[PDB]
This record gives structure tokens, sequence and C-alpha cells, in this order.
RNA sequence: GUUCCCGGGCCUUGUACACACCGUAACAAGGUAACCGUAGGGGAACCUGCGGUUGGAUCACCUCCU
RNA sequence: GCUUGAGUCUCGUAGAGGGGGGUAGAAUUCCAGGUGUAGCGGUGAAAUGCGUAGAGAUCUGGAGGAAUACCGGUGGCGAAGGCGGCCCCCUGGACGAAGACUGACGCUCAGGUGCGAAAGCGUGGGGAGCAAACAGGAUUAGAUACCCUGGUAGUCCACGCCGUAAACGAUGUCGACUUGGAGGUUGUGCCCUUGAGGCGUGGCUUCCGGAGCUAACGCGUUAAGUCGACCGCCUGGGGAGUA
């Protein structure tokens, strides 16, 4: 909206653009995460984990 | 803005409680305490055409407060002028 | 202040300079001070600044033209 | 007694001997009522405008709890030290801990 | 309307200037309390802190002298 | 001469005069051009067309020096500031960057006075 | 085609005018807005500097971003 | 004797509020040095002045002097006047949640006392910019008048004197009462401040309106509406707010 295009170009580069659309725990399950299989970008590493 | 751990000592002396600073004998003393730390400014700086309105204000308030205690309780007033020495 | 742009110009591009002040401080430090002046003219300016909003309130209720 | 936020800076030249100079100032506080809250070391980061010639100074923040009459004379020292060029002392309020 | 003055409480500091870039322009010009959706209190306190950031060489005056 | 590539053209437009002074980054001036030194005496100096003739008198007197990637350091948003920077970008110059280096005063001293 | 030029009408702004537009300082923005306070000066109105206020006038056009 | 009046404390905030001193940076007048040109400046126009004794212009170093663009908001402080960088110390006034009290300690005025922008002057210093008296060139029949270049007084720091105003939101002051909206500025209490808020309460200020007043415009919880308390002023203009 026009009342958030102006406020958008002030409070940073990414104010109200990036949202939270994460991968969530499947609805209806109660378990325990044991191992994490990660694949870093082919060429550039991740951050720390 | 005032010296709290000196004035709280005063309400401790004059007051029969710690919350009782509504009695004439205690309030005029807290007013004189203000004047005791006010001398420090009317000795220096010289150009206080603004701070002058504070002098005349608190002195007026004080002159008439001790002017009523005088007209009602000469027991507390003579004890007050003999307890703080706010006469001279 | 400083515009550059490596190649896609074919123009000078001094649009942020004007978008900065340009005449903003030119009109304020070029002639005599006269401390009170702006205050009075911002007066007529402010009343006419509320007037267009008064025109916004003058277009919403009727205008059955 | 009072919460202070002494934020001073030095030139990169004295940046290799200022750690010793921080021990200089914090010596006083320690033996005369004091405890530090946030000693920050940023490094020789980019300055704004060149200080008469060279840019990029060494930032050192203290933000220590100290007495008012000591910091009075302590800022006098900042005023005439060759490491510290510019400083800034604060009033009371809250004590910091992160700022990063 | 923004998710920053909905989590912004009690005097924004003068140390790291990354968010001060979000109130000033890339010229050295400050935005008024009306453009930025921020009560005068805040846009003004940020401002005073910035003048002190000039006495500390965090931000310069205008871009170039 | 000078072996300069960075021709710093200081374009200063007062009110009724466009005086451009090409120099070096060090200050070694090369010469100048003006809306009043080419003629146009009167409200004619007030026109950017005279400032256009100005940017041309400044476009020359540099063919012995050799400015190519020049810097346009503007101050004085009077008669010029428009058809002067544009005249240089039309005189065959590859301006690396047009600079508006204005060390504006906080109005410390008291300035002159005009139209009353 | 109404932006040039002569005359006309409507709406509108403005007036200490309605007996009705030796020097112009106020009344249209009188083409230099006004008045009070203070010092000084010049045949003289008034002017110059400093502080304040509204018992002042248009915010209409010409170039750029949606 | 008792409390809705006045007032203070415990617990806090904000501020062109004042005061003494010190400091940062830009611009300007000017000085030294390298480069370099014949114009700069000004106005409707011309001109005084400067210029090969090299001005204006550019970069570096720098000493006096006064003042704070952008943050700036019919916004904030105050009895009023008046007042815009930052720091250290001093400090008056205004306001609020929850309690504790003497118990009307409240309001105002002739004589009286204090503040008093700016200006005049005395005195120890000062003079960048502007600029009373005045000089040159023009508009002009004339210039001691719009303009430009110079320039004494003044402007500033500190102590005093005559003690003045459109010292005017022209609205005297303490206080109580009287359907709302757009707001702005500064705090606070309650609910999950999840959140950019909802419900009340005080200070200052602006616009449109009801009650009411009024010649009218309009003021309109900051009143010119309704009362009480205290003081000054007017009896047509001028003379004169003068000897």
């Amino acid at each position: 909206t026009p009342e958030e295009k102006l406020l958008r170009a002030i409070f940073g580069e990414k104010a109200s653009d990036v949202k939270d659309s994460s991968l969530r725990v499947p609805n209806g399950v109660s378990g325990t995460v044991i191992d994490v299989q990660v694949f870093t970008r082919d060429g550039v590493e991740k951050d720390k984990r | 803005s005032l010296s709290t751990e000196a004035t709280a000592k005063i309400v401790s002396e004059f007051g029969r409680d710690a919350n009782d600073t509504g009695s004439t004998e205690v309030q005029v003393a807290l007013l004189t305490a203000q004047i005791n730390h006010l001398q420090g400014h009317f000795a220096e700086h010289k150009k206080d055409h603004h701070s002058r309105r504070g002098l005349l204000r608190m002195v007026s308030q004080r002159r008439k407060l001790l002017d009523y205690l005088k007209r009602k309780d000469v027991a507390r007033y003579t004890q007050l002028i003999e307890r703080l020495g706010l006469r001279r | 202040i400083k515009v550059r742009e490596n190649e896609p110009f074919d123009v000078a591009l001094r649009r942020f300079k004007r978008s900065c002040e340009k005449a903003g401080v030119l009109a304020e430090v070029r002639r005599r001070e006269f401390y009170e002046k702006p205050t009075t003219e911002r007066k007529r300016a402010k009343a006419s600044a509320v007037k267009r909003h008064a025109k916004k309130l003058a277009r919403e209720n009727a205008r059955r033209t | 007694m009072r919460h202070y936020e002494i934020v001073f800076m030095v030139h990169p030249d004295q940046s290799e001997q200022v750690p010793g100079m921080i021990e200089r100032y914090t010596a006083a506080i320690t033996g005369a009522e004091g405890k530090i809250h946030r000693l920050e070391d940023w490094g020789r980061r980019q300055l704004a405008y060149p200080i008469n010639k060279l840019h990029k100074a060494h930032y050192v923040l203290m933000n220590v709890e100290a007495p008012q009459e000591v910091i009075d004379e302590l800022e006098t020292t900042f005023r005439f030290n060759d490491a510290v060029i510019r400083s800034m002392v604060m009033r009371t309020k809250h004590a910091v801990t992160e700022a990063s | 309307f923004c998710r920053f003055t909905a989590e912004g409480v009690q005097e924004i500091d003068y140390k790291d200037i990354a968010t001060l870039k979000n109130y000033i322009t890339e010229s050295g010009k400050i935005v008024p309390s009306r453009i930025t959706g921020t009560r005068a209190k805040y846009q003004r306190q940020l401002a005073r802190a910035i003048k002190r950031a000039r006495y500390l060489s965090l931000l310069p005056y205008t871009d170039r002298h | 001469r000078k072996q300069v590539s960075d021709g710093v053209a200081h374009i200063h437009a007062s009110f009724n005069n466009t005086i451009v002074t090409i120099t070096d980054r060090q200050g070694n001036a090369l010469g100048w051009a003006t809306a009043g030194g080419s003629g146009f005496r009167g409200s004619r100096k007030s026109t950017p067309f005279a400032a256009q003739v100005a940017a041309e008198r400044c476009a020359d007197a540099v063919k012995e020096y050799g400015i190519k990637n020049l810097e346009v350091m503007v101050k004085g948003p009077g008669p010029g500031r428009e058809s002067t920077i544009r005249a240089l970008n039309a005189a065959g110059f590859r301006i690396t960057n047009i600079t508006d280096v204005t060390p504006i005063p906080h109005n410390g001293c008291r300035p002159p006075k005009k139209r009353r």
C-alpha cells in the first residue's frame, strides 16, 4: 500500500518484504529430531550450524 | 532537584511518622531546606532574572505559613522556631 | 550530492541535488537575515495548508454537480 | 554512585599502546568505587572526516559506574591526552551490556 | 504502519549507526517527523544523538567539504 | 601541460554571473569561462544560454591539457546549474561524476542583502 | 485555434473612496506593505539599523515523477 | 473541631528557561606560497572601486568576530519580556499514580520593590558582515531618497544610569460552572505495551460550531457566555499622552 511504500523506503532495505514461510513440524505428530541432513550451497558454505 | 537523603532525615526528626509531612512544623522545614540549598545559587552567577521568581514565590509561601501557625498554635510555633531555628 | 552511474545515462542526472535542497538554503543565506520574516509568511502558508484539507472536506460531503 | 557512559576514541598510532592506557584509567575507578559495564573494542574502524590528515580511528567504549568528582577530573585528563582526541560523558539512567 | 515502531521502545541509542542510515539520506540530510511514520519525540531524539555522532566522527557533516 | 586527466571544473553561478574555473585536484588552475566574459551584459547574463556559451568557453582552453573523465564540482545554484553541466555532457565530455560539493554554512556570519 | 490585439459581460479580490482614481510617504502588492517603541540626521515628508504584530497581497503559471 | 480550597514530601519525565566558562566545524574579510585570466561586481540601466604593484576564482596552514541551515512542528519553557549546536555544575516553574496532615494558612491594590527587547551614554577591550551623519556616479527640473562601493556611532563580553513600546492572542488576575470533531505537544493508571492501541485525567495552543453575549465580524472549556472578590481607565475630536 502507498502508506507502506514510503515507510518501506525508510525503515531499511527489507522492512515488510521478507515473511515467515518456514517448514513446520507436520500437523499431528509428536516425536524427536535426532539427525539433521544439511546440504550447503554448491560453492558457498552456510553460516555456522 | 533537592537532596533526598538530607530532607528525609528532616521528616524523620520533626514527624511523628515517616509519612507525616502534612503538619505545619514539618512542611516549613522542608521549605527552609530548599532555601538552605538555594543560598548556593544566590551567591554566584549574578544574572538570574528567571530564578528570582522562585525566591519571591517560596518566601511568600513561607512567610504566611508561619503567619498562621503563629495565629493558632503558639505551642508548636515557639517549639518550631526552637527546633530548627527558622526565626533567624 | 554525488551522482555517478557508470554507463546508462546519456544525461547529467542532478535530481537528488534538487531533491536535497538546492534553493532550500540558497533562499535562506543569500540575503539579509531579518529574523521574524519566515514566521509571519509561514502563518499565511499554514492557514492555506489547512485550506486544501478544508477543500478535501469540501468535496466529500456533497458535490452533486 | 553514578552511571557514566564514557565513550572516547584514539588514533591508530596509540592503538597499539592504548590497551595499557585503558588499564591507566580503569585503575582509578577500581581503587575508588567502581565497576565497568561495557568495555567495547571495535578496532581501527572507518572515521567520517579525516582528523586534519589521517582517517580511521580506534574506538574504545567504557560505560563504567563511577563517582562524579573523579570523572570530572578524569575528563580533564581526556582533554589533554594524545591518544584520546574526542570523548563524551553521560548522565545516569540505565547500564548497558550488549550493544552488538 | 510498520513492524519497527511496534517493537521500538525507549530511546534509540547512538552506538552502532546501521539503523541511523534508516533515518538519514545518503547525503547527510535528516527526515522530518512527518514523512517518517514516527512521533516527533523519537525522530527528534535520534537527531540529537546524530549531532553527537558528528563530535565522535561516526557520521560527517555534509558528504564532502 | 600539467599532465592532467581529472579536470575539476568548478562551476559557480552567483546570481547574474556564471563563472566556471577549471583546475586540478591539487588546485593548479587551467583557466576560466564566463557568461559575462563572453558578452551578454544585462539580464542576458542571467540566462543559461549565456551559461551555455560559458560551458563552451570552458569546453576550450583545455585542448592543450586534455581533460577526459572530468569532475563537475557545482556550487551556486543561480543562473547556471542546468544548461551548463548539460553543455559539458554535450561538448564531448565523459563526466566520471557530477559533484554538488556544497559546504553550506550554518549561517554563522551575516550575509549581504538584496531585493527590498 | 484563443495563447497576440481593441471594445463588452459574468464570477472574484481590494479600498481611511462614495463630493465615487515643494514631494507621492499610506489607500490595488500604490509597482518600496503598514504602525507602535528608540537614537540620530536632513528645507521637509520620511529614511537607515534593531525588536514585535497582523489593524497586509497572489498563491495563479512554466519545466519534471505516478 | 471536620473536609471538596491553598501548600509540601516520598517516587519520575521533558524542555530556543535563565546563568559563568570552555570547545568543534563550515562560510566571510584578510596574509604567505604554486597555477592562471582580463574581467569581477551591480542594477530596469549606468557608475564609484579593484586590475601587468596581477583582483574575482582554486588547494593547504591560520588569527580576531558574531551567529547556529537541515532535526523545525497556528511546537516547547515563562509572571511577562524574550529566547534555537555540545559539555560540566547550579537551579526556578509546570504536571501525574497511591498515601500522610495543620485545617480556609485564600485573592488583590494607592505610597513601595523587582524584571525590562532594542537603543543612548560612561569605562577596560573590539570591529569579519551590515550600516545613522557624509562623499562619488545616476533615476530626476532637484537629493541630503529605492541601488552599489567605502565608512564614524552601534552591534558583542562585564558593571550601572534615564527606566521606555503595537511590552498586542489589543482580551487584567485567583477560581467554579457550560452538548463535540480534526489535532499537535508532554507524562501517567488499567487490560495480553501480543501490535502501529481502546477507556479517563491536567498544562499550553490553533480552526469550525450550540448555549449566551453582540453594532457586526465572530469569541466559544485558552472566551468577548455565567457570578463573586481586587485595581486602573473614559465622559466627542484636537490641544496632548506635551510644556
